[PDB]
């Protein structure tokens, strides 16, 4: 849904601590504010992102504190009271699954912290869970949990009767396919695969940006101190000239990286709001919309920049 | 009498919703929404 | 229904005769579009290491031989002045793309049909939209009908009668604490429980939460007023 | 009856087979004619 917003003193990059690297940068006039509008207008929407995905819902829901569901327990994918953030247990899974400036880089914080996203996700969640899909499309009208699955059989094209004579079996198969998401997302590694690759490049990308300053770019050093130290100025400018060039397609090589990965995490971004929309305030006709089978509802979870949908289908 | 404030940004208003084993709230009305949307 | 969307249409106009800042996500696209362009002029002003940014000024003075040393720094300063404007707008020009292939989905299944798709044609149930064109740009007015004023029933799975349960064809079971009502999911409008509103399955030990209430026999009046005209034709017979 | 419509004879249909459908309107009638019956052979006593 979203990737690490970043920005970068391009002066400080490119010329840290040098007063003649500065007055020299000078010469190429908006080659670092484009930069600079460059990496904010990333950052601006991954907020964008995030809240299109997450912020679908008018008012806060909370459950009832009786869980009169007729047997449906959604325990596991409901908020647990005695932790600091109120994430579900499945949510604190997500969340351990995928693991995360003197060169004038620096990393900035979303909008809405980890504890907003899950409370945005909770309120889904309830709404969901106590209303249907009515909380999308009016003011949350309350059904019972069996009832409203019974519509959503009608939905699938199956008779409501079926669901009420196998309620408790239709109940223990969720309460059982629940139980095996938690066992693959605690045993697998590579389930959060997709979240921990958009950290990795984060990374990467930031470890390439910083790893270059120590290049030469055929200059005599890629040190200012000691093309500063050594040569006069009439020579000194041009070693520094050549790093200044090197380093300033440095930036532009990054910045164009991150533009290009961020077009790929807003189309994410995108799908992940359908998503939210279509599979979770309502219930998809779409084949293959909402997982394989006829899918009948679905409960998202928030994970390290992204969320998670547990789509629940007739098979 | 003016000033910048900074608080911490509320996500929505709290609801609890009503839900039992056996009620159903069932609308009586309708209203007609006309809504824009724009695209590049 | 009607008044109500005359006066939604209303609001519109009014809204839009009203706030300067609607269409923000037009002027952006004309806003990046103009200060890309504005940024590209700029870079012509910039030296790259050249003794001056203006041709003339490094023709006039240097001769071809001094010259083609600062000629060249501005051809290279430039040359990816424009390579980043062109990068940036090949760039952009994919986020417009993406909108324009949105909003001709948005034409074909909000205009050109009734979506049943959640949140695609507005917040409610999509109803029919409406389209209206904006500076490089589609506006959708989206009708939706929004359900509004809810009552609090009690409610059950099914009926139990003859020790037969019973499921509504189309609806759900209500009562409004005394009486009991079938009526259509999306808005109150009960009838009584008849055997053309609901379809029986099983006995009533197999539902969990099923409740007694009367199912409805339209044919048994029909059948008994018919009884009634059998017995008097009977009687008036015990007259000969 | 009540699970099915009717369309047109059988012969247009491509496979088309032979099968009893059941009215629940015919019996809920021939109870009624057997109530009627037996109302008329005890008027026959007096
Ligand atoms: C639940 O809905 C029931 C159906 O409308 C309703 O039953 C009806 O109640 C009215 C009175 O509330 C009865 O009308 C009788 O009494 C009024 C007032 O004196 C007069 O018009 C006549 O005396 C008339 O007979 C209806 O006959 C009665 N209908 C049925 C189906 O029995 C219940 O009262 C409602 N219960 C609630 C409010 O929870
Ligand atoms: C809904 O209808 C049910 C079906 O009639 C009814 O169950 C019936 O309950 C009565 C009252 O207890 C039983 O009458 C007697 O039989 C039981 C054993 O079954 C004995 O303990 C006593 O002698 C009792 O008086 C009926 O036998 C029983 N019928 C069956 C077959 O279940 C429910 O009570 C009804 N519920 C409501 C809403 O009142
Ligand atoms: C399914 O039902 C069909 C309609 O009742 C039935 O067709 C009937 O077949 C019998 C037996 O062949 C015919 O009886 C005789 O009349 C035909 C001319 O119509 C003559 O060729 C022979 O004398 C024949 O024995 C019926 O006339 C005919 N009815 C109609 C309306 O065509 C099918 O046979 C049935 N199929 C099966 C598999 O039972
Ligand atoms: C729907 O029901 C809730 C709660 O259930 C009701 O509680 C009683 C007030 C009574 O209506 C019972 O038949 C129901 O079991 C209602 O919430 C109540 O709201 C009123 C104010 O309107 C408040 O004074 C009560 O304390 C609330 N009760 C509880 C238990 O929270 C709600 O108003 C009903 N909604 C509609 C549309 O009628
Ligand atoms: C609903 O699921 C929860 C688990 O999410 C069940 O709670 C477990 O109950 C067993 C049996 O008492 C305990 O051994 C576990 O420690 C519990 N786990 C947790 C995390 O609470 C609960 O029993 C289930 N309820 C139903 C309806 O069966
Ligand atoms: C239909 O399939 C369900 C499983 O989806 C079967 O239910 C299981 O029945 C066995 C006994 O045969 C129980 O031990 C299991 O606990 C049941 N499932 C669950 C999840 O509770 C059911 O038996 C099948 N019906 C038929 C006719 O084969
Ligand atoms: C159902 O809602 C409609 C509005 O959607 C109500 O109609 C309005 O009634 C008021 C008077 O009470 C009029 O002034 C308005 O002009 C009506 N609406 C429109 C848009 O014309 C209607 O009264 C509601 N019915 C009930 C029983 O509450
Ligand atoms: C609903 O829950 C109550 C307890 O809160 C219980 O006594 C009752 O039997 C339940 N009814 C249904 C519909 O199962
Ligand atoms: C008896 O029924 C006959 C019709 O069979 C009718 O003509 C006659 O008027 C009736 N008379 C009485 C007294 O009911
Ligand atoms: C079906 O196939 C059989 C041969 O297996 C053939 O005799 C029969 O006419 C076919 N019927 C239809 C409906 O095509
Ligand atoms: C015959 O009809 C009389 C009324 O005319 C009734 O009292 C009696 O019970 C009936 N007997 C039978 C055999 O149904």
């Amino acid at each position: 849904v979203s990737m690490t917003k970043t920005s970068v003193d391009c002066t400080m990059y490119i010329c840290g601590d040098s007063t003649e690297c500065s007055n020299l940068l000078l010469q190429y006039g908006s080659f670092c504010t484009q930069l600079n509008r460059a990496l904010t207008g990333i950052a601006v929407e991954q907020d964008k992102n995030t809240q299109e995905v997450f912020a679908q819902v008018k008012q806060i829901y909370k459950t009832p504190p009786i869980k009169d569901f007729g047997g449906f327990n959604f325990s596991q994918i409901l908020p647990d009271p005695s932790k600091p953030s109120k994430r579900s247990f499945i949510e604190d899974l997500l969340f351990n699954k995928v693991t995360l400036k003197f060169n004038g880089l620096t990393v900035l914080p979303p909008l809405l912290t980890d504890e907003m996203i899950a409370q945005y996700t909770s309120a889904l969640l309830a709404g969901t869970i106590t209303s249907g899909w009515t909380f999308g499309a009016g003011a949350a009208l309350q059904i019972p949990f069996a009832m409203q699955m019974a519509y959503r059989f009608n939905g699938i094209g199956v008779t409501q009767n079926v669901l009420y004579e196998n309620q408790k079996l239709i109940a223990n198969q969720f309460n059982s396919a629940i139980g095996k998401i938690q066992d693959s997302l605690s045993s697998t590694a590579s389930a959060l695969g997709k979240l921990q690759d958009v950290v990795n490049q984060n990374a990467q990308a930031l470890n390439t940006l910083v790893k270059q300053l120590s290049s030469n770019f055929g200059a005599i050093s890629s040190v200012l101190n000691d093309i500063l130290s050594r040569l006069d100025k009439v020579e000194a400018e041009v070693q520094i000239d050549r790093l200044i060039t090197g380093r300033l397609q440095s930036l532009q090589t990054y910045v164009t990286q991150q533009l290009i990965r961020a077009a790929e995490i807003r189309a994410s971004a995108n799908l992940a709001a359908t998503k939210m929309s279509e599979c979770v305030l309502g219930q998809s006709k779409r084949v293959d919309f909402c997982g394989k089978g006829y899918h009948l509802m679905s409960f998202p979870q928030s994970a390290p920049h992204g969320v998670v949908f547990l789509h629940v289908t007739y098979v | 009498s003016q000033s910048i404030i900074a608080y911490t940004m509320s996500l929505g208003a709290e609801n609890s919703v009503a839900y039992s084993n056996n009620s159903i709230a069932i609308p009586t009305n309708f209203t007609i929404s006309v809504t824009t949307e724009i695209l590049p | 229904i009607a008044n109500q969307f005359n006066s939604a249409i209303g609001k519109i106009q009014d809204s839009l005769s009203s706030t300067a800042s609607a269409l923000g996500k037009l002027q952006d696209v004309v806003n990046q579009n103009a200060q890309a362009l504005n940024t590209l002029v700029k870079q012509l002003s910039s030296n790259f290491g050249a003794i001056s940014s203006v041709l003339n000024d490094i023709l006039s003075r240097l001769d071809k031989v001094e010259a083609e040393v600062q000629i060249d720094r501005l051809i290279t300063g430039r040359l990816q002045s424009l390579q980043t404007y062109v990068t940036q707008q090949l760039i952009r020009a994919a986020e417009i793309r993406a909108s324009a292939n949105l909003a001709a989905t948005k034409m074909s299944e909000c205009v050109l049909g009734q979506s049943k798709r959640v949140d695609f044609c507005g917040k409610g149930y999509h109803l029919m939209s409406f389209p209206q064109s904006a500076p490089h740009g589609v506006v959708f007015l989206h009708v939706t009908y929004v359900p509004a004023q809810e009552k609090n029933f009690t409610t059950a799975p099914a009926i139990c009668h003859d020790g037969k349960a019973h499921f509504p064809r189309e609806g759900v079971f209500v009562s409004n604490g005394t009486h009991w009502f079938v009526t259509q999911r999306n808005f109150y409008e009960p009838q009584i429980i008849t055997t053309d509103n609901t379809f029986v399955s099983g006995n009533c030990d197999v539902v969990i939460g099923i409740v007694n209430n009367t199912v409805y026999d339209p044919l048994q009046p029909e059948l008994d007023s018919f009884k009634e005209e059998l017995d008097k034709y009977f009687k008036n017979h015990t007259s000969p």
